[PDB]
């Protein structure tokens, strides 16, 4: 249904039952009852509905936008090029937010499955989080509520200036 | 509640109310009934001792000294009858004390379920409309021209007349309506 | 007050019940479309990018 | 992954069904109290199954049901955190509410709007379950404020008493002062972590979390009725006693302790917060256990006892023992609610009388209620192998076996003694003396609505601590090797308290005259805290708001400055300009002035 | 946009050419239908805002305000039927025409791409409002109220016109799409600072600020119920919309020219919320609460962060709905006793049990009861400010406390307590006013269910 | 004292028409105004507009952005790339000053 390469979920090595007494487990029998009584009619309703879906089946696609010159390739005052570039930048910005959200979700799920040993076994997700957060910070952070592509560009430029001046110096 | 306090409070009334408050606070201290009976006999002895003191200068001085002593050694959490000021059930039922005129807006459907009651109600309303002017004039004609009033109401001197200003004492909602 | 409540319930249900029922039918029998890849040299109409039948019907006939 | 979640959600579905009916025409015919009681009972039975599956495998879930809104880089969902805490509290609260529902069906048979009462109880229960099963802090805040408003509405059930609306407003005020810290925490976590979820907040463990932790601590102070913000809880006794047994005894007030339990992974690495918890809790315990030693209103005693136990729970949270505090939370509700319900029976029989001075012997005339009340008082005290013991014992052990402030330890032991003391005060002035109540007897405690819930809560108060403490997993490591005079210290304390109170009361039976000693007028009067604060702070607030804010500025000075200065300026310039004399001689003289001015301007500027 | 405006025009001939009896029903129904038609603007399936012409447009910021403005008209019409029942047919038609013109001009203002159309209409919304106030208000302070309302706004707006003309002469166009891509840093200078003042103070007086807010309570107190509703809900949002649109060309002067106004707003929030305690007039209480709430909008817009704009939009929508609701509730009791004092009628839960639930729910939305959208706005504004300076939460929290306090005071001393038995004229609640409260409340539930709509351009 | 009419006497609108809804003194007008209000407000608007909005797809490009973020994280984890570069614009597109 949903991709593992995006929302990975480990295999959940499960331990086998080791009953060591004579009393019955009231959960296995209640569970068989619940299955027979709930999962079967629901599963049947679902079979019927999926069949009615198979009949009159419908399709829908994912909108692919082509690449258009960024604002670097646009001129001061040319509002056409700038409009296209800025709509693109907003698209990519929304996409980057959704990426960061995917990563936060992966982190939450990892921490939950691990449990007490989440400082271990959950440092890869935290590392990816730190990384993408550093990036997001460095490319979208200090812009105001009027964020656009020119502001991101100026921020990138001042950052590269400061770094190039910290590199030229000490050389 | 039903009576209106007078202009000022006499000396005997002051003493009686001090007696009452003292005995109540003493009941509050003396929780057990025998202890209370004993110390109440003592308190009545303390009062009755200066009972025939004729002078007033010393009477008021004793009264004020007693008020001071009462404010001292005064139970901070005295007993308060529940339905009384400061009690648990003081106005607990004042939310169900809907007045009577709320029925003048009832819908004829709501009324058809209680016909006898509303016939009686119209009878009462006619009674009131008839007695109004007579009681008004009874009031205006027997106001002492001295110029000082008393807040108390007169009875229905003439026969066939209803006592003035009765529709709010009568028709008063009950005290535990549910 | 009870009259107002009765009337509000009646006039909401009068259209919300047919709507709910139509939605349940659409989702039981027609349902949602499934993702896919654009066949080469095919231009999907603007409504073939949406998922739900109501959504794309509205989109087609009004947008 | 299916059965568990199915039940966790069906519980809420069941709690909601009564309320959706209340907005329908059925409520006219069907018996709504019985319907709600049945729904609560079935919710409890259903919730028993998650509890079993957790006792078995000790697995806990994170369940995201409905995606509400995605704000850029920050998602909001209705996520549930079914851990030990949430599941056990759900089951316990549902048992207690099942009992309270019957007790109210009996205690409020005379109230016309009783269905509204049941609906409000159920709404509070739903809000509490939300506040208890929430993985997100917005959902926690929802439950928080919902509990607050439900308290306001239930305390103010009798909206003719100007003394009940006061208490409701009081509670609102204090719990909003706590909301301030709660919101501080939310803000800090939204900026420094970007998520209100706990799974993402947990990675702040290696950071400096003093600000949000102080926010949470202020919120707990406000809700659990700690010292600076205690008064609202007893004042809440203006409401019907089922409200007091449900909200202001067992579940609502417990929300602060529960919250600080839910964030214990962050307090373990901060000692400032632990020590302030310790001090606040010990001080509350002492102060309230004191104030209860001279109160004659049974409800107020049962409430100060609750405040003391909350202080003790906060102490527990101070020495890094959250699981113990939650176990005490779960074991306390049983006997505390049974205590409130015994009080409510006694009050309904004696015609609203709540003052122990007019109660007298209750053994002879209410043996069943009296036995249940004694069981409750015992469980409140140690009384080994009842529900209270299985927590309070380990509480006392942990406090007397850790590097703790000595004053806190001392006053906690003193407060356990005082617990025994006022428990015995109740048992004496209500169960062992001779009558003081009116001579007409209209006593009846045979109605099955009164007896079945009380005896269920009694079975609880007796066996539930054993059951739980044996079914739970081992969370912490208890110190089990200490001198005799520390493992037997809680029992010694309670016994000495019993004996001392017994002697003091057998003495007040004598014929000497009691007096107003200054050390009791301090207890009888809540330590003067209300008497001075509740009329000095509102005085300043409400006099400032008028004098300095409304009149001085808005009605006087802004008006004088801007509009009523512009107006005066322009009307004066008008009087100047237009008040001429109608003489052409003067007009022409002015025309000459203008001629000359123009000629001069020209001459100097250009020539 | 024409499909929303031309029907709003034809409403006028429908008002005048209609029989005296069927004039209210027709206009009310067709206004509801127009509110419906306005729901197409929510069909935004992309990040590309809707431009319908060189003049009319609608972004995620203007669409909620337009829908609210189209939805408030029928509610005002309804609320305005108990009074005017004894007025002549022509007067009723004139009132309805005033309201329709207000609707139309506001939809235009929110749809305008250019700032000169926005200004012309921003100012045209003074004529019908002033007429409503001074012609159908009841007391004599009508006139001073209208005067204040006119001249605060005009003295603020004139500099705005001068600044717009200056920007025109410097840039070539006052279009909002062009002024956003073709932008330049404003050199820090006293001239550009005065330009900032000119561009801002008109809106700041319309939000309003704390120092200049006396025109609002006078109006609300002396305005009929419809005027109060539209004013509180829309004619204040007007200033915030203007500031949000015009603050792009004032960068970065907004970084240091804001402290005065952020500060005045944060402090006047406390001052006004405190006034709302020692206030005898219910309408004045509602007005001062509105000021306390708009202070947050001003501060948020001043710091201009995404969370800030979002919270501001949510708070605008929610406050409009709930304040219109509270004024409706107050006028309900006013029509019975004809007094605005909150102390006279103080047991109304024993006669109007259902109408009290409206009081309760509103006062809960007035304060921030979650998951209300009145709360999400306050919360995100608090967060933005905390990020701004961590010492704002002090004032924010004491404001929260005072807010709970005076809302509870309102509902307690108005509904709860002992009934005033001499008030024999407390007729039961009208189905119409009950529908009014329902129509004000249900949309709050629905928005709380779907908040993605009222976020704004930032989200 | 100059001439005017005296302040009138308040009226109980339910007196003559107990089945009064608050709209008009004439009953028929009252009932039909009530019905039109209820219909066009609840049955029409609050229902059909609510549905129209609930079935608006991809509101402000929200589902599409999610799908594309999935596509991109997949591609970039499968091709070694990182999930987000600290620079939006390729520096080759950028010519920084020749500061001296
Ligand atoms: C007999 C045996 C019984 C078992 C068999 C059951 C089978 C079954 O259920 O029917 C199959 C069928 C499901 O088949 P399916 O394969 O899943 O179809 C795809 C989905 O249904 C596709 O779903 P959809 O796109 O059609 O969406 C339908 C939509 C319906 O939408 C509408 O109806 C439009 C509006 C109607 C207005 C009417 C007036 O339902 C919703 O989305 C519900 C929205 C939830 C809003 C309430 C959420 C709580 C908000 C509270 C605020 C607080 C938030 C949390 C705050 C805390 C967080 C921090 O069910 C239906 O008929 C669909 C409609 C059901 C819902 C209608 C009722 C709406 C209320
Ligand atoms: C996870 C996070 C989830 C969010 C959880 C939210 C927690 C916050 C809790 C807030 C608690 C506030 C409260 O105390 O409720 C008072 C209120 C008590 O009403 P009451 O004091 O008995 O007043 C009765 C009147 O005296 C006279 O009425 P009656 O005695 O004749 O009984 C008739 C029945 C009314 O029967 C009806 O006909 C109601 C029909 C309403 C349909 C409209 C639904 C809206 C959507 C349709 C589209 O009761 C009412 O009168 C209430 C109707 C007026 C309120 C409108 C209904 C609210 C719907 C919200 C869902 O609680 C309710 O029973 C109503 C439902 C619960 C209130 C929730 C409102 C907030 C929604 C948040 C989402
Ligand atoms: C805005 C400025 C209003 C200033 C306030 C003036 C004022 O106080 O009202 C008079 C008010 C006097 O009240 P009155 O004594 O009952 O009025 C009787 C007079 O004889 C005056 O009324 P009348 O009875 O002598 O005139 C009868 C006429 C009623 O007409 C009038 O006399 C008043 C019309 C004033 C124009 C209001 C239109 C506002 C448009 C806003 C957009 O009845 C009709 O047949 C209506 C035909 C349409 C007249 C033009 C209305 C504007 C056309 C809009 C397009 C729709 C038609 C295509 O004071
Ligand atoms: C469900 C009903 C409640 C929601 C309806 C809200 C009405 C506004 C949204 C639909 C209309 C907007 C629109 O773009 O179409 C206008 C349409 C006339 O058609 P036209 O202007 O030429 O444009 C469509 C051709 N591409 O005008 C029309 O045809 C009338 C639209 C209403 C038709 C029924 C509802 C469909 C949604
Ligand atoms: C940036 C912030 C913007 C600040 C601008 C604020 C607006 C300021 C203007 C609003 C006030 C206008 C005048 C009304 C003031 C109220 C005075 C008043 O009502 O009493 C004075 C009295 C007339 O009042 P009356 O109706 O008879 O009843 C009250 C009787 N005491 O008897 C009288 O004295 C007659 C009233 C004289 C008023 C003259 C008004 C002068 C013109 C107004 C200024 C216009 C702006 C000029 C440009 C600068
Ligand atoms: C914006 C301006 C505001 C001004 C006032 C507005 C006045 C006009 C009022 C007209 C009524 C329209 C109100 C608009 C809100 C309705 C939105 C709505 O109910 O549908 C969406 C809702 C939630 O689903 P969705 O939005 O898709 O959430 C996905 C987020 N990931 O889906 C549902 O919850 C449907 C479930 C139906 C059950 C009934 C109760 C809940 C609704």
């Amino acid at each position: 249904s949903w991709d593992k390469d995006v929302y990975p979920e480990p295999p959940s090595r499960t331990p086998a039952p080791s009953p060591q007494t004579s009393l019955p487990n009231p959960i296995t029998y209640l569970t068989k009852a619940y299955d027979l009584v709930v999962d079967w009619p629901v599963t049947l309703v679902r079979e019927f509905i999926e069949r009615q879906h198979a009949k009159n089946r419908t399709y829908y696609y994912h909108r692919q936008y082509r690449r258009v010159p960024d604002i670097t390739e646009c001129k001061e005052g040319d509002v056409l090029c700038i409009y296209e570039a800025e709509m693109q930048w907003r698209r990519d910005f929304k996409v980057d937010q959704e990426i960061m959200n995917i990563i936060q979700e992966r982190l939450k799920a990892c921490q939950q499955r691990e449990g007490e040993n989440y400082q271990q076994n959950c440092a890869k997700e935290l590392e990816q989080f730190t990384k993408v957060t550093k990036a997001y910070q460095d490319r979208y952070l200090d812009l105001g509520a009027y964020y656009s592509a020119r502001k991101c560009l100026a921020k990138q430029k001042q950052r590269m200036l400061e770094e190039r001046k910290a590199a030229r110096q000490e050389a | 509640a039903f009576c209106a306090p007078p202009a000022y409070l006499t000396h005997q009334q002051k003493v009686l109310r001090l007696y009452k408050r003292a005995l109540r606070h003493l009941e509050s201290w003396c929780i057990h009934r025998d202890k209370y009976r004993y110390f109440a006999c003592l308190m009545r002895a303390r009062f009755e001792e200066h009972k025939n003191e004729k002078d007033m200068m010393r009477a008021t001085q004793l009264l004020r000294e007693a008020e001071e002593e009462f404010w001292q050694n005064q139970h901070p959490q005295p007993y308060i009858f529940p339905d009384s000021p400061g009690g648990t059930s003081f106005e607990r039922y004042e939310c169900y004390k809907v007045p009577e005129w709320c029925l003048d807006y009832w819908h004829p459907s709501e009324k058809a379920m209680y016909p006898d009651y509303f016939s009686k109600r119209e009878q009462w309303k006619k009674l009131r409309m008839e007695s109004w002017d007579r009681e008004v004039k009874q009031l205006q004609e027997e106001t002492s021209p001295d110029g000082i009033m008393t807040e108390a109401l007169p009875p229905a001197r003439r026969e066939g007349d209803l006592p003035p200003l009765w529709w709010h004492i009568v028709t008063r909602p009950r005290e535990r309506p549910t | 007050d009870a009259r107002f409540l009765r009337l509000m319930k009646f006039y909401l249900m009068l259209t919300g019940i047919p709507v709910i029922i139509g939605i349940t039918l659409v989702n039981i029998f027609i349902g949602e479309a499934e993702l896919a890849e654009i066949p080469e040299g095919y231009i999907p109409e603007h409504w073939e990018y949406y998922k739900h039948p109501i959504s794309r019907w509205i989109a087609r006939n009004f947008y | 992954m299916n059965i568990f979640t199915t039940s966790i959600l069906l519980i809420f579905i069941l709690l909601l069904s009564p309320i959706l009916i209340s907005m329908s025409n059925l409520i006219k015919h069907i018996n709504f109290p019985l319907y709600t009681t049945t729904s609560i009972k079935f919710s409890f039975i259903i919730s028993l199954l998650p509890l079993l599956m957790f006792f078995h495998n000790n697995m806990e879930y994170m369940i995201t049901t409905w995606h509400w809104v995605t704000m850029n880089s920050m998602e909001l969902k209705m996520s549930f955190k079914t851990d030990f805490f949430s599941i056990l509290f759900t089951s316990v609260a549902l048992f207690v509410t099942w009992s309270i529902m019957q007790f109210s069906s009996w205690y409020m048979h005379s109230d016309p709007n009783i269905n509204r009462f049941i609906k409000y109880l159920t709404l509070f229960l739903i809000t509490m379950l939300i506040l208890t099963s929430a993985n997100n802090m917005f959902q926690l805040f929802i439950g928080w404020e919902g509990v607050g408003i439900m308290s306001f509405l239930l305390i103010g059930w009798w909206y003719g008493r100007t003394d009940a609306n006061t208490a409701a407003l009081q509670a609102i005020l204090y719990n909003r002062i706590g909301d301030i810290g709660f919101i501080l925490a939310m803000v800090w976590f939204s900026l420094n972590m970007n998520s209100w979820e706990l799974q993402q907040i947990m990675f702040s463990n290696n950071n400096d979390n003093l600000i949000p932790l102080m926010g949470l601590l202020i919120a707990a102070t406000g809700k659990s009725a700690q010292f600076g913000l205690h008064p609202w809880l007893p004042s809440a006794m203006e409401g019907p006693t089922p409200v007091s047994a449900l909200l202001h005894s067992s579940t609502m007030v417990v929300a602060g302790i529960f919250l600080l339990v839910r964030f214990h992974p962050l307090t373990t690495n901060n000692n400032f917060i632990l020590t302030t918890m310790l001090c606040l809790g010990a001080l509350t315990t002492l102060f309230t256990a004191i104030c209860a030693l001279t109160q004659n209103d049974i409800k107020k005693i049962i409430a100060f006892s609750t405040s003391s136990q909350l202080g003790l729970m906060m102490v527990t949270l101070g020495m890094n023992q959250p699981h113990l505090a939650f176990l005490h939370i779960c074991t306390h509700a049983f006997f505390k609610a049974m205590l409130f319900m015994c009080s409510g029976s006694i009050i309904h029989s004696l015609a609203d009388e709540q003052d122990i001075r007019k109660m007298g012997n209750i053994t002879k005339i209410m043996p069943f209620t009296s036995s249940c009340l004694v069981i409750g008082s015992l469980a409140l005290t140690g009384m080994p192998f009842l529900t209270g013991f299985y927590s309070k014992d380990l509480i006392i052990e942990a406090i007397n076996t850790c590097n703790t402030n000595a004053w806190a330890l001392l006053i906690t032991l003193i407060a356990t003694s005082m617990t025994a003391m006022y428990s015995m005060r109740i048992i004496y002035f209500v169960t062992m003396t001779k009558p003081r109540f009116p001579p007409l007897i209209s006593i009846n405690e045979n109605d099955p609505d009164l007896m079945n819930p009380i005896k269920r809560l009694a079975f609880g108060s007796i066996f539930a601590g054993f059951v739980i403490s044996y079914n739970i997993p081992p969370t912490s490591i208890p110190v089990l090797t200490m001198p005799w005079f520390l493992k037997t210290t809680a029992l010694i304390i309670s016994v000495l308290g019993f004996l001392i109170a017994l002697e003091l009361n057998n003495l007040t039976m004598k014929l000497s005259m009691n007096k107003a000693n200054p050390y009791s007028s301090f207890s009888t009067l809540l330590g003067f805290f209300p008497s001075i604060i509740h009329r000095i702070t509102p005085m300043k607030s409400l006099n400032l708001s008028l004098k300095t804010s409304l009149t001085l500025l808005d009605l006087i000075w802004l008006e004088k400055t801007i509009p009523k200065s512009t107006s005066t300026l322009h009307t004066n310039m008008t009087t100047l300009t237009t008040n001429q004399k109608g003489l052409i001689k003067l007009y022409f003289m002015s025309f000459l002035i203008n001629i000359i001015l123009i000629i001069i301007l020209y001459s100097i500027n250009l020539e | 946009m024409l499909k929303i405006i031309l029907p709003s025009l034809m409403l006028l001939p429908l008002t005048w050419l209609s029989s005296p009896k069927k004039t209210w029903t027709n206009v009310t129904s067709y206004s509801f239908l127009i509110s419906l038609t306005s729901l197409t603007l929510l069909w935004q399936t992309d990040e590309n805002y809707k431009n319908f012409s060189n003049m009319f447009s609608s972004d995620p910021l203007s669409t909620p305000l337009i829908i609210l403005t189209a939805w408030l008209l029928p509610l005002m019409l309804m609320a305005s039927q108990n009074h005017l029942k004894k007025d002549n047919n022509v007067l009723q038609k004139l009132y309805i025409s005033m309201l329709i013109s207000l609707q139309i001009l506001l939809i235009m203002t929110f749809s305008a791409t250019e700032l000169i159309m926005f200004y012309i209409l921003f100012e045209a919304t003074l004529i019908p409002t002033l007429i409503i106030i001074t012609r159908w208000g009841n007391q004599t302070e009508r006139l001073n109220a209208g005067i204040y309302f006119l001249f605060y706004t005009l003295i603020g707006s004139i500099p705005l016109l001068i600044a717009l003309i200056l920007i025109q002469n410097h840039v070539g166009t006052l279009n909002l799409m062009i002024l956003s891509f073709t932008t330049h840093t404003l050199d820090a200078s006293w001239s550009n600072n005065l330009l900032w003042l000119a561009c801002m103070m008109a809106f700041l007086i319309k939000m309003p600020l704390y120092g200049v807010h006396l025109w609002l309570p006078k109006a609300h107190v002396e305005a009929p119920i419809a005027g109060s509703m539209i004013l509180a809900a829309i004619l204040l949002k007007l200033g915030s919309y203007g500031m949000i649109r015009i603050s792009i060309i004032l960068d970065p002067l907004t970084k240091y020219m804001a402290y005065p106004f952020i500060l005045l707003s944060l402090w006047g929030m406390i001052m006004t919320s405190s006034i709302c305690l020692r206030q005898t007039d219910l309408k004045s209480l509602i007005a001062y609460s509105s000021v306390s709430h708009m202070a947050l909008v001003i501060a948020s817009i001043m710091i201009q962060t995404p969370w800030s704009f979002m919270g501001a939009t949510m708070l605008m929508i929610a406050h409009g709905l709930t304040s219109s609701l509270l004024f409706c509730l107050a006028n309900s009791n006013y029509e019975r006793i004809h007094s605005r004092t909150m102390i006279m009628a103080r047991g109304l839960q024993m006669v109007f049990p259902l109408m009290a639930t409206w009081w309760l729910m509103a006062s809960l939305a007035n304060l921030a009861l979650p998951p209300s959208i009145n709360l999400m706005g306050e919360l995100f504004i608090t967060m933005s400010l905390f990020s701004w300076s961590n010492f704002t939460i002090i004032l924010m929290g004491i404001n929260i406390i005072i807010t709970g306090m005076y809302s509870m005071y309102m509902i307690i001393t108005t509904q709860r307590g002992k009934l005033t038995n001499h008030m024999i004229n407390l007729q039961p609640s009208h189905t119409r006013e009950l529908t009014l409260m329902a129509l004000h409340m249900i949309p709050l539930i629905l928005l709380t269910t779907s908040p993605k709509l009222i976020t704004g351009l930032t989200m | 004292q100059w001439q005017e009419d005296p302040e009138p006497e308040d009226e109980n609108v339910y007196a003559k028409n107990p089945d009064f809804h608050g709209y008009d003194s004439d009953p028929v007008v009252d009932v039909w105004n009530m019905r039109a209000v209820f219909f066009f407000g609840f049955s029409i608007v609050l229902v059909f507009g609510t549905t129209f909005v609930a079935y608006v797809p991809d509101y402000r490009m929200q589902e599409w952005a999610r799908r594309e973020a999935e596509r991109l994280v997949k591609y970039r984890e499968v091709n070694g790339l990182p999930i987000m570069e600290s620079n939006y614009f390729d520096p080759s597109k950028i010519q920084l000053p020749e500061d001296d």
